[PDB]
RNA sequence: UAAUGCGAUAAUACGCAUGACGGUUCAUUUUUGCCGUGUGUGGUCACGGUAAAACUUAAGAAUCGUCCA
RNA sequence: CGUUCUUCAACCAACGGAAUAAAGCUACGCUAGGGAUAACAGGCUUAUUCGCUCACAGAGUUUUAUCGACGAGCGCGGUUGGCACCUC
RNA sequence: GUUUUUACUAAUUAUAAAAAAGAAAAGCUUAACUGCAAUACAAACAAUUAAAGCAGGGGCAUUGUCGGCAAUAAUGCAUUGAAGAAAUA
RNA sequence: UAAGUCAGACGCAAAGCUACAAGGUUUCGCGUCAAAAGGAAAAAAGUCCGCCAGCGAGGCUAAGGUACAUAAA
RNA sequence: AAUAAAUAAGUUUAAUACCUUUUGCAGCAUGGACCAGCGAUUAAAUGCCGGUAAUUAGCAAAGUUAAACUAACGAAAAAUA
């Protein structure tokens, strides 16, 4: 983002930073709705932990 | 600050433990450098000896060792 | 319910629906 | 019910992401965006995880 | 999150801890009459932006003004402020002052170039910060008082409150 | 310039108080945990044996500081302890306690500072 | 400088296929299976990527 | 800290380290997590079919 | 750590840091046996005898959770790893960790070498009992019945133990009296002793301030150590049973009341006995608990009534928890016998459930019976009313 | 320090005075004061072009020392792939070396258990045999001990071999130092050829006066030798050496006094010496006592009928020593760790034919290991049957029907675990 | 820690003496503010810290005063 | 005559010090380069300058007719400055 | 530099160093040494910084400390020149 | 690699100098350009999304959009 | 920047040369009117580091030049007799 609005490089319109539209937060709105859904998860992921750790197969750490 | 043995050995004993695991670091450090990393000098000359020790300042003459009889 | 849903998909022949000997029960895939 | 693993997915490229949350990144070996991988439910993957929650997505 | 080593965590030096100034919560303490110091200072201690508690209240006095934001004023500002606050008031009125400019400003003269050190003293300033209380007064009436906020509103820059004791 | 400190097995410790004088001998295997006392006399101990026997005046008395310093003496000698390291406070200078020191170096027990 | 405090921790553990530029070891990985699980397991990974050659090396 | 000089720290410690371990036997012999670590499976959820 | 003068520097001059309680904490922060596991692992290099000392009491702490399974597997594995530091600090702990080790491995129904067990017996052996003095209550406590548990039987410990804590009984708590007072009772070179005579007088005074638990088993080793009544024991303990019978729990009440009717001084309470065991069979009753309920009913002499079938009842427990060593099943079946009920003849009977499940059990342990088990067995089948060789009904 | 830079370990003076000289001869230095087999693979490769057959001799004889250093295990990798590669030198100047340079490559090659091939093998007896031994004359006593010892180890049973270095070396006899002979007569014992030839005979009465001169080892050997050679004592040898271990009963190893003791024995020669032989091995039973040396204690002590005392009992603590060896769990102990305690060597896997003659010679002890609680034979067939739990597929039909029989023998065919 | 502490001959044999009232000095993280890092259209975001700074009600300990309600 | 050890001194203060030492003029000037760097003009900035609003104290003396202030905010790009972005 | 005593606990250009420590007072002394040194701090390099320990001759104590000074500044490579001693020719 | 480089620029966020000015200057944390095509904001080095081996008249999305210009309510 | 991608051939959409020099050039910064020919890390000796071979090299012709190599701690005991 840039506040600035002095200088020759016009980085905004006359008037500077302009405010957002409709469409705009509502972008903003879903983007913090994913953000907040993972941090959802991860608690309940560790509310239901297992005793004991699931071994996973991996191709490289067989060969070494 | 302190420092505390390794298995909080406070015995007499605990000196002569030390002095080995000194000998054995230098041994582990020489092995993971590699032989190119020379840790003596090898000159095409002897060091001389002073007080029973290595001394790293000159001779007036330079001489082979063992090469001259007596008289 | 992992292991009570595999079966379910796995008692199905979607192959069979290229058969020639098809009615309307080779399409009944959901409920049975 | 436990849970045993779990599945994250990237959202965002590496362009003009901090160079030690691409660690993090590469560590759970995601490189491109839609790429998925399963891991083990572990306490410390999913300390990992809560440092990068808007990059990813979680399952 | 703190930004140290582990080596730090168990042997630091910093033995006698003090917060620094410029967030330090801790309320100012009364102006007092020593004379203005002749050493240059930096432009951070003229400013403050770090809200006061939330337990201020009236010292002295049952009526009071204060700031809802930030700002630092000279000392030309108070002198204005001090005769308009006496006119307006009356000569027999309590007046308390809890604040006074004492921290030096420097400036150049026109026609010079950057650089060659820095400039010698110009005038004083005071930092203020969000919510501080200015002045307080008693033997008057409340009518008075909100006679001398909006006698004074136009030659501030800051927003300005009443505050009552109770 | 304080001094490293430096572990010893066996220590001896002064305690005085307004009235008597106490010595201990401590055993310690390491610093990290409590120690085996050995020794535990105070002039109260001398106080009650002499006044029957020889009259003396007060606990903190010339008499009382080398009776203490003879039964110190007698149990380490009993236990096979010949060396001690004596712990350097505020109480170490008193004078009750380097009359006993005193009179343990004349007897034979060897009381090093360092 | 510093921007994460403490030891690092140990590694996420990832299931992961076999890579097309490790096609060539496919044959070395049969002969150092030793059991009928693991064999099992690298013909899973290697599924993309098996060719005659290796299908017949496996019933061997 | 200065000098943009690499760092040897890590290589002192761990010469310190192996230094030990070579001349000291250590005092456990198990460790739990080895013990009880089950066969490695492809995944923890059943396949999609195709 | 202070640095002042004062009259106990051996715990003065210990010194303490930051360090050793890091680890102290994440050991006590530990859930399970496979997390504590693991937080041994990192720390491997960096225990002491304080750690270890602390380790054995958290197996303790973490087996009263799985209060119905045996002893786990990692807790075995944990106790098997940390008997490695205990022989290499053997010569390096205190009065107060030794006491502490032992009640952590006895609580696991662990046996420690008898070489390691000797070595560490010399901090009572060694410096004519000093260290003794500066245990406290609570390591005394554990010292007696930490011992007693491993089957350590030396004369010179013991002797030289009872010496040196003689003269602090009388102002022990009451819980802490009972305890020495049991371990006692199971010693046979300190019966009719001075250290026996001291320990029960010392308990009169402090009969009102015993535990339930405490209570029931210094009343317990009071009646096999004095059956006559030279102390006043035994009049106390009795009579504070009589003024709060209900108040106990089902447990104290049962082990009360089976010490009571062996003494010979039955009376007509059945009738107050019954009602409690009924409200609460299904639980509060181990097996072990249960014979000793059967013992006591049986020697008293109550008989089923029909408003409440105690027996019908206790059989169908026993049973339930049959489905146990022969010899308690060999017990149980001749107590049920000397009852005098019935099984086999009659279609529901109250004993039937019990022998039903006896022979089911006895069908897959048949290598165990011997001649004389087998002959005791059928001493009992016969007096119940079943010789036919038959299964029974149920 | 100040020399290198950080990490470097600072100078040796005593490195530092070797290679810092006037005269030449800087590789043979460099490969003689290597330290590991890495090192000395490097020395070799940066040093290709100008190497020799001194320089191929030293290197197999520096294997002998590397291997010294990493004891209580088999032979390396490392080690192992040096040897291989030191071979194609072998093979390249097997026709420069002189009798003295075979005689060391053999010795190294032996001493890591590696098999020359034959054909190689055969050149190298060639050129010490050729010239029917002439040139043997201008060798050194460290050359042809190492000549005889060398290829008998390695197995070259060629009989035309043996008979020209015999006949070469033979009037040498006299005059080769004690341990020498004791080399010979070592390879003459082993060659049943040579059994009844002159040339053991000669050995024999060569030996006769510098019996006083023979070091622990070879005495113990020589002794052990001279009673299968010469039954009839007519060489007056085993008189002589029973005498002087008589004399020095005490003044000997634990490892040749066991030896010595367990010779003795079956000779029966006993006498009533129990009472001293007993004490040493209480005294030193957790060091100078491996497996085979601990069966060789066994079966000494049980023939010459010594009987558990209860103020040493030297069976229980033999029991405890070989279950230590068995399991090889270890101790961090300081005591232990200066001591040099073989059992703290680490776990080195036994045959199973020494844990049949351990478990016959225990039986055949005639106490008690599974009725007592705490009985002296407890510990040992308790680590048994752990260990034989992991090697199951070993055992076969004859293993399991000789060890029954020793548990029945001891007490133990309940067909349950031993308590401890 | 009454084998204590304090003292005006101050030394310690003698003097005051461990209670009770009053005034001083030292828990649901007391819970709010505030600060740091990350992300950010400049805050409808997350976590942690304050044993660095403001802020609550206790209970106890150390002196001191006291014919005591 | 040469070498080694134990030591010191002078100018190096432009203080990593060396071609032994060692000042100026050029508007009579010459060559190689730079908008990497100035003088005129453009650009950015607006302290200063200028304008407007609030403020209505103080002069006039019933009038904010007219003159006019402490102090604060905003605007302009025409005054004195700052920077070195375009052209050597 | 080092021992002993105690109605003392400061000062520096600047500074919350330090109580088994310092300052002052009283006594004896020259370690303000000869020949070496593990391992580290720092650092482009040159140089710069701390230092356990070994041998010799000493000082004060009587088995501890001394390779200058509370600490953080008081400096200058190589070359050329000069002095004391020793070894050659 | 005994190579090249030792003229750097701006955005967001802090501090010194200037006047809590400059597309100013000196340090510092992250990113982008330099050496980076493609999409959105009008043209758009440094802002937002996103890293181009080649061809195709297949499909799903990011930032941003959904009465005309101009694809989609 | 005179072309490109398409088209029902009517047209529609995309699109500020190259070089040199720069933090940054469509540049109102530099050079070129166009075509053909000419026009810029080459050779010797020596040294260092990789690759490929010979298995010492040169003369001479049973004897001579050049190079290279040349002491470091003689440490193993594996005998079911
Ligand atoms: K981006
Ligand atoms: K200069
Ligand atoms: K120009
Ligand atoms: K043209
Ligand atoms: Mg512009
Ligand atoms: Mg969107
Ligand atoms: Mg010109
Ligand atoms: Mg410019
Ligand atoms: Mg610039
Ligand atoms: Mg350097
Ligand atoms: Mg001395
Ligand atoms: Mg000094
Ligand atoms: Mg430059
Ligand atoms: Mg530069
Ligand atoms: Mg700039
Ligand atoms: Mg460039
Ligand atoms: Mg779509
Ligand atoms: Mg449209
Ligand atoms: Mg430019
Ligand atoms: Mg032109």
């Amino acid at each position: 983002v840039v506040f600035k609005t002095t200088g020759g490089k016009a980085w905004n319109p006359p008037g500077g930073l302009k405010p957002l539209t409709n469409t705009q937060k509502r972008s903003r709105k879903e983007n913090l709705q994913i953000l907040l859904r993972n941090l959802s998860v991860l608690k309940l992921a560790a509310e239901n932990q297992p005793e004991v750790t699931v071994n996973l197969f991996s191709p490289l750490k067989f060969m070494h | 600050i302190h420092v505390v043995p390794i298995n909080d050995d406070w015995s007499p004993e605990y000196q002569k433990l030390a002095d080995e695991l000194v000998v054995r670091r230098a041994e582990v450090k020489r092995q993971i450098l590699g032989h190119h990393v020379h840790t003596e000098p090898a000159f095409h000359f002897s060091l001389p000896q002073r007080n029973g020790n290595m001394s790293w300042l000159l001779n007036s003459v330079h001489k082979f060792p063992g090469t001259t009889t007596l008289a | 319910x992992x292991x009570x849903x595999x079966x379910x998909x796995x008692x199905x022949x979607x192959x069979x629906x290229r058969x020639x000997x098809x009615x309307x029960x080779x399409x009944x895939x959901x409920x049975x | 019910e436990p849970v045993r693993s779990l599945f994250v997915t990237l959202r965002r490229s590496y362009i003009g992401k901090a160079w030690f949350h691409r660690e993090i990144l590469q560590n759970f070996r995601l490189k491109k965006i839609r790429q998925t991988v399963e891991v083990a439910n572990t306490p410390s993957a999913r300390n990992s995880l809560a440092k990068i929650p808007h990059l990813v997505t979680i399952e | 999150f703190r930004r140290r080593t582990w080596p730090a965590v168990c042997g630091s030096l910093h033995i006698w801890k003090k917060m620094p100034w410029r967030i330090d919560q801790a309320p100012p303490p009364m102006p007092d009459s020593k004379p203005l110091t002749r050493l240059r200072a930096k432009r951070y201690e003229g400013i403050k932006k770090v809200v006061m508690p939330n337990s201020t209240q009236l010292q002295f006095g049952l009526y009071g003004i204060r700031s809802m934001e930030s700002a630092r004023l000279k000392d030309n500002t108070l002198e204005a402020i001090r005769r308009t606050i006496r006119r307006k008031i009356k000569k027999t009125g309590r007046l308390w002052i809890m604040i006074r400019a004492t921290v030096p400003m420097t400036k150049k003269p026109l026609g010079i170039r950057m650089g060659k050190g820095k400039g010698s003293i110009d005038h004083y300033v005071t930092p203020i910060r969000p919510g501080q209380i200015l002045y307080e007064f008693d033997r008057i009436s409340r009518p008075i008082a909100l006679q001398a906020l909006r006698a004074i509103q136009p030659k501030l820059p800051c927003r300005l409150g009443l505050v009552e004791w109770s | 310039p304080l001094k490293p400190l430096v572990f010893r097995p066996l220590k001896l410790f002064f305690w005085a108080t307004n009235r008597h004088v106490h010595a201990k001998v401590v055993r310690f295997s390491s610093p990290f945990n409590e120690g085996v006392p050995v020794v535990d006399i105070s002039t109260f101990d001398a106080f009650n044996k002499l006044k029957g026997s020889a009259p003396v005046v007060a606990p903190r008395s010339l008499e009382c500081y080398k009776e203490v310093a003879k039964m110190v003496k007698e149990e380490t000698a009993r236990q096979n302890i010949n060396e001690v390291t004596l712990h350097l406070n505020s109480h170490a200078s008193d004078r009750g306690v380097r009359e006993v020191v005193r009179e343990l170096k004349n007897l034979g027990l060897l009381v090093k500072k360092v | 400088t510093i921007f994460n405090t403490g030891v690092p921790g140990p590694r996420p553990e990832v299931a992961q296929k076999l890579s097309t530029e490790y096609q060539g070891h496919i044959l070395r990985m049969i002969s150092l299976a030793e059991s009928a699980s693991e064999l099992d397991e690298v013909l899973w990974s290697s599924k993309k990527h098996l060719r005659p050659v290796h299908i017949a090396r496996s019933c061997l | 800290v200065r000098t943009k000089l690499p760092s040897k720290r890590p290589f002192l410690q761990t010469a310190s380290h192996l230094a030990v371990n070579s001349l000291v036997p250590s005092v456990r012999t198990n460790r739990w997590a080895d013990l009880i670590k089950g066969p490695a499976v492809r995944s923890c959820i059943p396949e999609i079919p195709e | 750590n202070t640095g002042v003068p004062g009259p106990r520097p051996e715990v003065a001059q210990k010194l303490s840091t930051e360090y050793q309680g890091h680890i102290l904490r994440m050991i006590s922060l530990a859930e399970s046996a496979s997390e504590l596991d693991e937080v041994l692992w990192s720390s491997k290099k960096h225990l002491r005898p304080v750690h270890i000392a602390r380790s054995c009491l958290k197996l303790e702490y973490l087996r009263t959770k799985e209060k119905g399974r045996e002893v786990s597997e990692p807790i075995k594995n944990l106790a098997s790893e940390l008997e490695n530091y205990v022989e290499l600090y053997s010569t390096k702990f205190t009065i107060g960790q030794v006491s502490q080790l032992v009640r952590g491995l006895s609580s696991i129904r662990r046996n420690i070498q008898p070489d390691l067990l000797l070595k560490l017996a010399a901090v009572v052996v060694a410096d004519d009992g000093r260290q003794v003095q500066l245990a406290n209550e609570m390591d005394c406590r554990d010292l007696f019945f930490g011992f007693f548990s491993q089957g350590f039987d030396n004369e010179l410990f013991w002797k030289r133990l009872s010496e040196s804590v003689l003269p602090r009984l009388p102002y022990f708590n009451a819980d802490v009296v009972s305890t020495v007072l049991r371990v006692v009772s199971g010693l046979r070179f300190l019966h009719n002793t001075e250290f026996a005579h001291a320990t029960m007088t010392a308990l009169v005074p402090k009969v009102g301030d015993l535990s339930p638990a405490r209570l029931a088993d210094a009343f317990f080793s009071a009646s096999l150590l004095d059956p006559t009544d030279v102390s006043g024991l035994n009049a106390k303990l009795e009579e504070r049973f009589l003024r709060e019978f209900t108040s106990f729990p089902i447990k104290d009440t049962v082990t009360m009341f089976q010490t009571v009717t062996v003494r010979r001084h039955s009376t007509p309470e059945l009738a107050a006995q019954v009602a409690p065991l009924v409200a609460a069979q299904a639980h509060q009753l181990p097996v072990r608990h249960l014979r000793r309920a059967l013992e006591g009913m049986v020697t008293a002499g109550w008989k089923d009534t029909a408003e409440i079938p105690l027996y019908a009842i206790l059989a169908k427990q026993a049973a339930r928890l049959v489905l146990t060593p022969v010899q308690l099943l060999r017990q149980l079946a001749r107590i049920f016998a000397n009852t005098g009920l019935k099984a086999g003849p009659g279609a529901n009977q109250p004993l039937a459930p019990y022998f039903a499940a006896l022979q089911r059990e006895l069908e897959g342990r048949l290598a165990e019976l011997d001649e004389q088990v087998t002959d005791d067995f059928a001493e009992s089948f016969k007096k119940v009313g079943i010789a036919e060789g038959a299964r029974v009904q149920i």
